[PDB]
């Protein structure tokens, strides 16, 4: 749950830069 | 259990307007920012990461920058209200809010961005 959501958010933020 | 609900799961908005889509969750008496985490995504883009009273502007996908924010005082009512301003066509799609405040839950919301009647009008003058 919120740990997973923060992981995915982190992963997409990295990719976007 | 902990439960997020949506007053409405389909918004239809006009190109260039402002929109506010909503997720409700249970808050008793006073809110406790220490426990609260709010996320908003749509498709494959990060809109909102609200963790312990602070909203990390860096994780936000670039197309939503200065243009989508979370309504704070609404949070004390258990309403996580995402507000996009001047909506584009690329704002249409499936949004999702994830909320942690004790338990954790989520719900999905579909948002469509259609052109104004005046644009259909120009196009019917080609008819
Ligand atoms: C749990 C978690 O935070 N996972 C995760 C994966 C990748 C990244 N960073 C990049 O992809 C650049 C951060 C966190």
């Amino acid at each position: 749950d919120p740990a997973l959501w923060m992981c995915v958010f982190a992963a997409r933020q990295c990719y976007e830069s | 259990a902990f439960t997020v609900t949506v007053p409405k799961d389909l918004y239809v908005v006009e190109y260039g307007s402002n929109m506010t889509i909503e997720c409700k969750f249970p808050v008793e008496k006073q809110l406790d920012l220490a426990a609260l985490i709010v996320y908003w995504e749509m498709e494959d883009k990060n809109i909102i990461q609200f963790v312990h009273g602070e909203e990390d502007l860096k994780v936000q996908h670039s197309s939503y920058r200065q243009r989508a924010r979370l309504l704070k005082d609404q949070l004390s009512l258990g309403n996580a209200a995402l507000q996009i301003t001047d909506v584009k066509l690329q704002d249409a799609g499936v949004y999702r809010c994830m909320i942690s405040y004790g338990g954790a839950d989520y719900k999905r919301i579909t948002v469509k961005v259609n052109a104004p009647y005046a644009a259909a009008l120009e196009h019917h003058h080609h008819h």
